């Protein structure tokens, strides 16, 4: 029925409510052929890195809007330990290949009373900056602290705010307003996503294929997926309930290849 | 020698949408393969089929569901007539595929989704009135039309099918015309009995409303698009 | 019908399903995606070079420097500036006449249907003349060259370089028009209409792109540079997307409310 | 000049980008201290924004109804984009250049308002443009809210002594807007 | 096949025509997969 | 009788590389046979690989070899990127074949010999850095990457194969762009070891290096010369 | 691995010969000769012709002789001095005026990939004009034929005998250009990119072969002399290798360093 | 074949076309055999 215990090499997790793994575009995106753009061999999966790695997430209180969303790129959170997220002995290997090409496979938990409501949008959002400021650096650790949710401002909504490139003194900077990088909150649903309802489950399952513009992308300068956690509506309760229910998620990478090593990324 | 032809009245024109090649020019380029890439879109009716977010004014800061209020009256919770070009229709992806086109047929799929507590115990009735001379607010003037009544309970999802009632085989998918009461009638959420709650549950739940499209929603005649996404 | 819009999957049902009904017949496939972005539009309308140019040096292009803006069509849906790809689409409100006003483009049509991730096709590139009596030549250079940026003196004449080239040169006739289809040439296995990795290049920019392009028309006039006229000629760059493949169903863009 | 001025006017030049989305309460609530301070019928005053357009949300006008519905907009403004700063000069610029073809020697004062400082590229004409706005004849003040560079807003300014912050910014410009309204007609 | 009313006759080849790809070695199916 | 044609919106453009023949003027022309030439250049990647010197700045006359100094430094005794527009491969087959060219795929095959005299023993490590952030001079940072070591014996030449790593099938064979520390990466020439000579023999021996191409370096894209060889 | 680059000949590993990888597979054959050099590029810039020329006395030419200059497009991708075959290419750096400034030519894109001795192939000769308007027509005569160069009076209008002849002129339309593919007719079995030997001819000199061209084209207006222009009209050749064999490797030319 | 894209259809003969040699009476192989 619904307990579902998802067993990878030395981590497993359970669940008691589970609504199903939702496998995106494919129906089994394990299966994943080598990159065809390296003629060298590839770091294939080993039992070290074929687990789980639960990192936390902000908490989800009364204060947070609609639509406000938390982004956690992957491989982006296992390289700056977004939440607390430490990538073991995965991070140990993306530091010393250059190409990587995995197909993630994510889950986040939230475990809502049956006297709570609400319903965030987990969605596996494919090639986005969400994690970057609309300045181009991207977000520290401190700067996720500093908001602990970002508003679905119309910055966010028309793409204004996505990074750009300096054009330099000779040219008059252009009256920017749009940019292809925005997210139209009411369309995430198109993307791999299920809706952690806070009366029918409480871990969404999504299982996504390696997608990329290359047949294996860079390793440290990749986003091709990102975990996308929106409010859909905002959490409600009486006054003796569990305040701010805490939020995290799960990732592992299902077959991973790894293309031209090197010593360890230094900047 | 000499084939002796006789060119036509459209010769030397240049006419953007001609079913028909042209001239190589920079050929024999062996492109790099594709074949790792999953989830090709062979056809856009692909993803009119998957539901979006509607949004509606609340009681630019729009939002995608219905507050409940806890106040009896005789009209429906929300209504909204059934057209593409509806602001209630732009940011879902059935009516952001159609208004780039000219027509359409078939059936729009109205989801909704109970994001209540769990505890909470309701019926709705979800009318989907053909166009008349006035819209129906009473509930026993929408007890008539085409409705569904929707139990809340363990399973929190109930697919509302509009169907396609029209004399044209293709409506036209944007009803920006000298209006009148609009064809293709309305849409309306009726509370049939009240969200019955237990102490210490929020009051005013809310029903999340998708869009999607049906199993036979079927799209004709591209036309130039709005460009106003871009100011 | 009973569902659950939490499960992520939600199978498109119809009339007959809650009520007694029947299935409409299939109209058309004008959504199918080989069919939809395989007609022309307009791209970029771009001076006609009247001399040798100067490329525009990449940013952040200081003062003084003399080059030549607004000659190049980079052949790309995405958001241009300058001839070089960007990431923002940025348009002149009030076009003050202090600094070079930098010529942006953007395909208008597309990314109102460009409800996915990455996009591959030939294009055909039609360059329709702005201007009565236009004898004009259409050359080109593909994803990852660079433009040849002289002058070789025929005859006491300054023929530049870019009349001839290994690339093709379409000469138009007095009056016509200019149509080739150009196949796919960039590094990239797609073009990514929404990217989100970061371009290791000067200095690195996320949602960048690097090859992310057909490559670069420019139009010039055939005669050598002695014979150079006094007022500037525009032409008009369109653009159909032959034979389309779309991968990874996304977004369409946010249309507003007042 | 000995000569006093016909007309008296002031610029509210504010900033609304993403850096003040969290300080828009407090602007708002430095311009209309300023307003309703002075409310004399010589003084002319216009709020001009600026994100990405630089847009002029009122013009220089001095009826205080229309003042008072000029600042019940600002109250509803959204902070959001980038940080134009020189458009926002160039609204007051064509504001300044039509005011000086009436016959009437006024005196333009402006006050500008910033927390995320400006990149180089903007930097460099935001400068142009207030070495313009001196050159049509005005007298450029730089309230700035929270931290910040005085030398970015050196250049901006008239100098470093017309750089306030902005707790110590209506306690400056108390007697500095005052006192050229003794020195009018 | 597209936009192509030429079912008849393709004077240049495939390969000058359209752009293959090279080698490595109706019925709408969804995007997403419940299992 | 005359055949109704429509010609294009091309008509009468001179394209200068149309794969098609044209109107012969002066034909029936038997031309003298050429049976009795060898050596036909049936394709340019007959020529590639012919391996060809390059040129190093010694510590317009440079050297197509590298003095091995008898002084010990842990950098490498030279170092140059493997990109086909740098000028230590100006003057080779490969680079100057591919200079007029767009792109290429395969592998650089960078041939040594140690031109000193027989009677030297000594190794030489031959590391091909992937593309880093600095460029490695040490020889523990260059012993991670792909090397391989070089023992001075009876035969005299070592052919360092270097692989074709990149994301991309087809590598831009001109990086004059907006630059970095440039991909492909550097080869860089570690002694490992010292020279040991006898007494009486010259100190400081030469490695005469060579680059040539694979058997799977392939070129693709033509593109206007650099005319620049004439003035 | 272990070789002897002394020996002559080194075989083309791959990644596979010294460590762990594989073969990558064929991108595509653009190196090919035949394909190579099948494509147009400009050769000479000569002007129009429009009265009976007097075809450039061989060398040395002495003062004096009232010649035509500048008008014959020897058709060669060798250096050519005068409208004849010469060793070296000279172009004029400070070009005062004393003395005729003799055209000189060269095939710029040839000798960059001109990695062979010998050359044979076919040539199409593309003839277009840099002049708005011209009706122009292009004769020519083989490799070892000369110009007949008088004009007989037809109906009290000199009508020059480069009119007519056995060796074809075709006939320009106005605003058009002129196309044709002529064969190899060179008496020698190829063309010597490089040539060694001394030819026997008018003083010999080493390094100069005699009959390495496809012929000669010039450009004339089809007029007679009475109606003779005053402003000097020019013609562009484009030229492409149809067929195009090539033996024994040779050098590229040398790009230096500076 | 050439930069040749007709496959099709010759119109001119090959004497006319191209220009043969008269008679007198993939694999790429190498320039240089040691032996
Ligand atoms: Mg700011």
């Amino acid at each position: 029925d619904r307990v579902t215990t998802q067993t990878a090499g030395n981590t497993a997790i359970n669940t008691q409510s589970s609504l199903g793994v939702l496998c995106a575009y494919v129906e089994d995106p394990t299966k994943s052929d080598p990159p065809s753009s390296s003629t060298d061999q590839p770091t294939t999966t080993f039992t070290a890195i074929d687990r789980w790695y639960t990192g936390r997430l902000n908490s989800w209180t009364k204060a947070v809007k609609t639509f406000s969303f938390q982004a956690v790129p992957l491989p982006g959170a296992f390289l700056s330990r977004q939440g607390g997220l430490n990538g073991g002995a995965f991070t140990a290997t993306l530091h010393r290949h250059f190409l990587m090409k995995c197909g993630w496979q994510v889950q986040v938990q939230c475990n809502l009373t049956q006297f709570h409501q609400g319903a965030l949008l987990v969605a596996m959002v494919p090639e986005t900056t969400l994690d970057v400021k609309p300045d181009g650096k991207a977000k520290s650790l401190q700067e996720l602290n500093e908001e602990q949710w970002v508003e679905m401002s119309d910055d966010y909504r028309t793409g204004k705010n996505m990074p750009f490139q300096s054009l330099g003194t000779y040219y008059r900077p252009p009256n920017w307003t749009w940019g292809p990088n925005f997210i139209n909150p009411y369309q995430v649903t198109v993307f791999p996503h299920q809706i952690l309802n806070a009366r029918t489950s409480t871990s969404v399952d999504i299982n996504v294929p390696y997608i990329g513009e290359t047949p294996t992308q860079s390793s440290e300068t990749q986003n091709s997926w990102t975990l996308l956690v929106m409010v859909l509506v905002p959490l409600d309760y009486k006054e003796g309930a569990t305040t701010d229910p805490e939020i995290t998620f799960s990732v592992r990478p299902t077959s991973p290849y790894f293309n031209g090593l090197r010593n360890r990324y230094t900047t | 020698g000499p084939i002796p032809t006789a060119p036509r009245e459209n010769s030397l024109m240049f006419l953007s949408t001609t079913p028909d090649d042209t001239v190589p020019a920079y050929g024999n380029v062996r492109t790099p393969p594709v074949n790792y890439l999953p989830g090709e879109i062979t056809d856009l009716l692909q993803l009119a089929r998957i539901p979006t977010l509607m949004a509606f004014g609340r009681v630019d800061a729009y939002v995608p569901y219905v507050a409940v209020p806890t106040q009896f009256d005789d009209k429906p919770l929300i209504s909204f007539p059934i057209t593409l070009s509806d602001p209630v229709y732009q940011n879902t992806l059935v009516g952001a595929i159609s208004s780039n086109f000219a027509n359409y047929r078939g059936c729009i799929q109205i989801t909704l989704t109970f994001c209540g507590p769990m505890m909470a115990r309701g019926k709705f009735l979800l009318s989907y009135s053909p166009p008349n001379g006035t819209q129906p607010q009473t509930l026993s003037e929408a007890m008539q039309c085409t409705y569904s009544i929707w139990d809340i309970g363990l399973n929190s999802s109930w697919t509302f099918v509009i169907p396609y009632i029209s004399p044209s085989d293709y409506r036209e998918t944007r009803a920006i015309t000298n209006s009148v009461y609009s064809a293709d009638g309305w849409f309306s959420l009726h509370k049939l009995t009240k969200i019955t709650l237990p102490p210490d549950c929020p009051q005013s739940p809310c029903i999340l409303f998708f869009a999607s499209a049906g199993e036979d929603y079927t799209l004709r005649l591209p036309v130039d698009c709005n460009p106003s996404y871009v100011f | 019908s009973t569902d659950n819009a939490e499960t992520g999957v939600i199978e498109a049902g119809n009339t007959d399903t809650d009520f007694s009904g029947e299935l409409a017949a299939p109209g058309s496939n004008h959504t199918n995606v080989k069919f939809l972005f395989d007609r022309s539009r307009l791209l970029n309308v771009i001076k006609v070079l009247e001399k040798d140019a100067v490329f525009p040096r990449p940013f952040p292009t200081a003062t003084g420097t003399q080059q030549d803006d607004g000659y190049f069509c980079l052949l790309t849906p995405r958001p241009t500036v300058a001839s070089r790809p960007a990431t923002r689409f940025g348009l002149y409100v009030s076009p003050s006449d202090s600094g070079v006003l930098a010529n942006t483009s953007l395909d208008f049509n597309f990314y109102s249907l460009a409800c996915f991730t990455y996009f591959r096709s030939d294009l055909e590139v039609t360059v329709v003349s702005l201007e009565p009596d236009l004898e004009f030549a259409v050359g080109w250079f593909p994803s990852g060259s660079e433009y040849q940026a002289s002058s070789f003196v025929y005859d006491q004449l300054h023929v530049p370089y870019h009349f001839t080239g290994r690339t093709p040169r379409a000469f138009a006739s007095k009056g016509g028009k200019v149509s080739f289809v150009l196949p796919w040439n960039s590094v990239s296995s797609v073009l990514p209409v929404r990217w989100g990795g970061a371009s290791k290049l000067s200095s690195a920019t996320r949602g960048l792109p690097a090859h992310a392009d057909w490559g670069t028309i420019y139009a010039f006039i055939p005669r050598p540079n002695e014979k150079k006229s006094t007022a500037v000629k525009h032409v008009a760059v369109y653009i159909r997307y032959k034979n389309a493949r779309a991968w990874c169903p996304s977004m369409l863009p946010f249309r507003s409310y007042k | 000049s000995m000569a006093c001025y016909g007309g008296f006017d002031l610029y509210f030049i504010l900033d609304k980008s993403g850096s003040v989305l969290h300080h828009w309460n407090e602007i708002y609530y430095f311009v209309e201290q300023l307003a309703h301070k002075f409310i004399s019928p010589q003084l002319r005053m216009s709020f001009i924004v600026f994100s990405t357009r630089g847009t002029t949300l009122m013009k220089l006008t001095e009826d205080r109804e229309q003042i008072r519905q000029g600042l019940e907009e600002l109250q509803k403004v959204l902070p959001g984009g980038d940080t134009y700063m020189h458009e926002g000069f160039e609204r007051a610029s064509e504001q300044i250049y039509y005011e000086n073809r009436q016959g009437y020697r006024t005196a333009s004062v402006i006050i500008a308002l910033t927390d995320g400082e400006l990149h180089e590229d903007l930097f460099f004409y935001s400068e142009r443009e207030a070495n313009r706005s001196r050159d049509l004849g005005a007298i450029v003040y730089a309230v700035g809210v929270k931290d910040f560079n005085e030398t970015q807003l050196a250049r901006i300014a008239d100098s470093k002594d017309h750089v306030f912050p902005v707790n110590d910014g209506f306690q400056a410009l108390q007697g500095i807007i005052h006192s050229i309204l003794k020195k009018s007609c | 096949r597209g936009n192509n009313g030429n079912m008849t006759f393709n004077y240049y080849a495939n390969t000058y025509q359209n752009s293959v790809d090279f080698s490595t070695s109706g019925i709408l199916n969804p995007l997403g997969y419940l299992k």
